[PDB]
RNA sequence: AAAUGU
RNA sequence: GGAGCAAACCGGAUUAGAUACCCGGGUAGUCCACGCCCUAAACGAUGCGCGCUAGGUCUCUGGGUCUCCUGGGGGCCGAAGCUA
RNA sequence: GCCGCGGUAAUACGGAGGGCGCGAGCGUUACCCGGAUUCACUGGGCGUAAAGGGCGUGUAGGCGGCCUGGGGCGUCCCAUGUGA
């Protein structure tokens, strides 16, 4: 079936009349490696029940990957708050070049030949989710003609 | 027949607001006399005749309709109807997450019906008089909020709205869900976020008990038997 | 005034689309027109036609979309995702034949005059010329 | 030189046998057999999740370990392999198997990339008739490996040779086990060996 | 009227 | 030119002290002409011109077959969009 | 190297055992490029983060609406030489 990953577990804190009190925070990755991937982020108590609601909550913003043997079908480049990230293709036997965040959902959702960069704040929530936000923009040579007719 | 033509739309579905509007309210307007806007029912029956279209394939394949209508001009409109087509609905007051947290709210209408389990049950006498009335109390108010929510036991696959401005909720909830939206609805709100659509006088009992009443009509015919004229023009004028 | 025209096209178009119109009018010249036609002939839009407004002539340009997709905020998708002004007053682009786009991988298509007129990428390429790149558009 | 001493400690501390000794390693008891945990006094310890670095890093000197050689000589392949056609990264296997002291390995004349080694140093081996002492020539196809006339007897290869009567070996070799001699037929495909390694890491450890 | 705190 | 006010200055109080705050005095200055100085939270902390992209309400000022429409200003809430 | 370790239980000092990493090499210092999209042409910003000139008028300069011609400067193509 599917395939879980977190790329991120944090510990924030608010604050009460004496001491502070936690929360957790973590960010999953759940993939097909066929072209479906979600991501969703999770807050508990503790740990791992956001680490599971996490993968609850993943398992939702999936996407078509419409991949083309490995890779995206064009470039795309998506700014999310001020977070930015550049999708390029590559022919095979280039590898996924690419940070930690990322790469951690390109895999999940297949792609073997993929170049990328970050741009502006390399904040990995905000990273996160602009990436999705990319994917659920490429188009295929297919999806276009779809639209680039009559009626 | 199934229908309804424009010498019905003679009570008030003709509109009835103006500049308190949405001007997403465009092309489902005629003109504006009196200052108010007015809205063409050549169009209206359009989209009825697109919307019914939808309605009837769907009753007669057995789905589910949620009735939604918090006016005090559509309270009881709606209730009659939802329950003249044995259907569930919200006459009320409407909740959050009820169909988003579906799951969790229908844990309460079990207590409302786990409550009903203790009406005439060997258990009311050897319970104190004091909790006696206070379940009762929390009774007759489960009741109120869950009448024509109590049916249903599955989210539905359309919902009915009298107007889409107030119950945005729910239709942001519904919408959220890929459930198709259907409403009355007048120059207070705006289309594109409703599926399918009743352009008119979302106030005023008259286009209401009108294309309410007629609704109802229309499921029966897919479902069986259009029986008698439901109550309507009681003290309804 | 209007230091470029050309952008004022595109940009009036992009302001039209971002609200879902049927129309929008637009400043007639010889030149804005063979740029246009393209966005026919490639269907980006459905097509204009020249009319005259207060006295004046503008092209009433109709815009193409898509479906009115489902889930919170239906808004289609657009037909024209991105579109901006390359070649500009303020610093001309001009490209030989060789240095020519591959905008959005095929799936874009840029705009240039030319010893031959409004080409684009494929052509200009076949034909063998490339000139001022006015903008790229999918 | 090369790593010389404890050898068995690498079957396990990367966590998979990769057979390094002679028999050893393929005898039950392979430094890892008895012992399938890392070396050291933390050895029987509970890991924590390695970094993606670690795991990369892991994966590299696995494959090196494996064919045995300094980092010096490893990196070269890979840029070599970086550089050249289409998947200019997974052809690297092959790269590392035309070594000369890589394919005697395969060619059964020793059971030890490390006695293998010895010989082509000793150079108790040769290519198309050349004496041939080189541990890093890189062969092609139709190159023929086979042992010299001074030491066509020895009891170190006849047994070592002999016992080679079993097994079909690789697609792209060939073996008179009488004539003593090889030929390197062909480019091994990614295929044609299942590494217990998964190179595309080594790929992305490589581009720090 | 009302200062300060390695 | 100088009524009122008021840095500086003197005095009375407060205070540990009070070259401050509050009180009684008080000179430049504040006002006029001419000539210099050229600063500033000189602020909408938002340069200028043109085009394009929902509406609602309050107002100043024009014109209109004076509802309403339209023009040019001065504010509020707000579509889409922008923004950490 | 930065964030910082040492206050009688230090995986951060010193030695030891063990481990990781290269190997006739391993470190260090100095310097250039990368990472730095941190001078941003590709490829950035100026309401409150550093950043709109206090406000005009205007010289040079930059930029320029709709049509048809001539010129073909820029620009585009081909051929050729040159590009050791
Ligand atoms: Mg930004
Ligand atoms: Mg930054
Ligand atoms: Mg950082
Ligand atoms: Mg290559
Ligand atoms: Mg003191
Ligand atoms: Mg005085
Ligand atoms: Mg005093
Ligand atoms: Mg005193
Ligand atoms: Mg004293
Ligand atoms: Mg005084
Ligand atoms: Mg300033
Ligand atoms: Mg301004
Ligand atoms: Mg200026
Ligand atoms: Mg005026
Ligand atoms: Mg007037
Ligand atoms: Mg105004
Ligand atoms: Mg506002
Ligand atoms: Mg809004
Ligand atoms: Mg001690
Ligand atoms: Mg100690
Ligand atoms: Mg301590
Ligand atoms: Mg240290
Ligand atoms: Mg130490
Ligand atoms: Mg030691
Ligand atoms: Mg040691
Ligand atoms: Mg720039
Ligand atoms: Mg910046
Ligand atoms: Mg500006
Ligand atoms: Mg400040
Ligand atoms: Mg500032
Ligand atoms: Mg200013
Ligand atoms: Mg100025
Ligand atoms: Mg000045
Ligand atoms: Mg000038
Ligand atoms: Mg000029
Ligand atoms: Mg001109
Ligand atoms: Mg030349
Ligand atoms: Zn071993």
């Amino acid at each position: 079936d599917f395939e879980e990953k977190m790329i991120l577990i944090r510990r924030t804190a608010r604050m009460q009349a004496g001491g502070r009190r936690f929360r957790f925070g973590a960010l999953v990755v759940v993939g097909d490696r066929q072209g479906r991937v979600g991501l969703g982020f999770g807050k508990a108590p503790e740990v791992p029940l956001a680490v599971q609601k996490a993968g609850y909550y993943a398992r939702r913003n999936m996407v078509e990957v419409p991949l083309q043997n490995g890779t995206i079908p064009h470039e795309i480049e998506v700014e999310f708050g001020a977070s930015k990230i550049v999708l390029k293709p590559a022919a095979p036997g280039t590898g996924v070049i690419a940070g930690a965040v990322p790469r951690a959902i390109l895999e999940l959702a297949g792609v073997t030949d993929i170049l990328t960069k970050e741009l502006g704040s390399r904040n990995p929530i905000n990273i996160a989710y602009a990436t999705m936000e990319a994917l659920r923009q490429l188009r295929t040579k297919a999806d276009v003609e779809r639209l680039r007719k009559g009626e | 027949e199934i229908t309804v033509k424009e010498l019905l739309e003679a009570g008030v579905h003709f509109g009835h607001e103006r500049k308190r509007w949405n001007p997403k309210f465009a092309r489902y307007i005629y003109a504006e006399r009196n200052g108010i806007h007015i809205i063409d029912l050549q169009k209206t029956m359009e989209e009825l005749e697109r919307t019914f279209r939808f309605i009837e394939d769907l009753a007669m394949r057995g789905g589910t309709i949620l009735f939604v209508g918090t006016k005090k001009q559509a309270q009881d409109i709606v209730r009659m109807e939802a329950e003249r087509a044995g259907m569930p609905y919200v006459n009320q007051r409407w909740l959050g997450g009820m169909l988003t947290n579906f799951k969790t709210i229908s844990q309460r209408v079990h207590r409302l019906e786990e409550l009903e389990a203790l009406f005439a049950s060997p258990e009311i006498e050897e319970r104190p008089k004091k909790e006696q009335v206070r379940l009762k109390h929390e009774l007759e108010r489960l009741q109120k909020y869950l009448s024509g929510f109590r049916l249903l036991k599955r989210l539905p696959d359309a919902i009915f709205v009298v107007d889409p401005t107030k119950e945005a909720i729910a239709v942001r909830e519904a919408r959220k869900l890929f459930i198709p939206v259907i409403a009355l609805a007048d120059t207070d709100s705006d289309p594109d976020l409703v599926d399918y659509i009743i352009p008119g006088n979302d106030d005023a009992i008259r286009s209401i008990q009108l294309i309410l009443s007629r609704a109802v009509d229309l499921i029966i015919q897919a479902r069986g038997g259009v029986v008698e004229p439901s109550p309507s023009y009681a003290l309804v004028q | 005034m209007l230091t470029d025209p050309i952008a004022d096209m595109l940009t009036r178009i992009r302001n039209a689309t971002r609200v879902y119109k049927e129309s929008t009018d637009v400043p007639a010249s010889r030149f804005k027109e063979e740029i246009l036609r393209i966005l026919a002939r490639e269907g980006f839009i459905k097509g204009y036609e020249r009319v005259d407004v207060d006295g004046k002539p503008y092209l009433r340009v109709y815009l193409k979309y898509g479906p009115r997709r489902q889930g919170p905020d239906p808004r289609p998708e657009q037909v024209i995702h991105h579109i901006r002004r390359i070649s500009k007053p303020g610093r001309r682009v001009y490209v030989g034949v060789k240095e020519i786009p591959r905008v959005r991988r095929g799936l874009g298509i840029a705009i240039l005059s030319t010893s031959k007129g409004v080409l684009t990428d494929r052509e200009a390429r076949k034909l063998g010329v490339g000139g001022e790149l006015i903008c790229e558009v999918w | 030189g090369r790593y010389i001493g404890p050898v068995c400690r690498l079957c396990r501390r990367e966590g998979v046998k990769l057979y390094l000794k002679g028999e050893r390693c393929y005898s039950p008891k392979c430094a890892m057999e008895r012992r399938p945990y890392p070396p050291g006094q933390h050895g029987q310890k509970r890991a924590r999740r390695p970094s993606d670095y670690a795991v990369r890093l892991r994966e590299k000197q696995k494959l090196r370990r494996i064919y045995g050689i300094s980092e010096r000589q490893f990196r070269n392949l890979f840029e070599e392999a970086s550089k050249k056609k289409g998947v200019t990264g997974s052809v690297f296997l092959g790269l590392l198997e035309s070594r000369l002291d890589n394919v005697v390995y395969r060619l059964g004349f020793a059971v030890s990339r490390r006695q293998a080694r010895q010989l082509v140093r000793h150079g108790h081996i040769t290519v198309n008739g050349r004496r041939v002492d080189l541990p890093s020539y890189r062969v092609r196809p139709g190159d023929e490996i086979a042992v010299a006339e001074k030491s066509r007897n020895l009891e170190l290869i006849r047994q070592n040779l002999e016992a080679m009567k079993g097994r079909k070996v690789g697609p792209w070799l060939s073996l008179d086990v009488e004539g003593m001699k090889g030929k390197f037929l062909r480019l091994p495909d990614r295929e044609d060996l299942a590494l217990p390694v998964n190179e595309q890491l080594v790929i992305e450890f490589y581009s720090r």
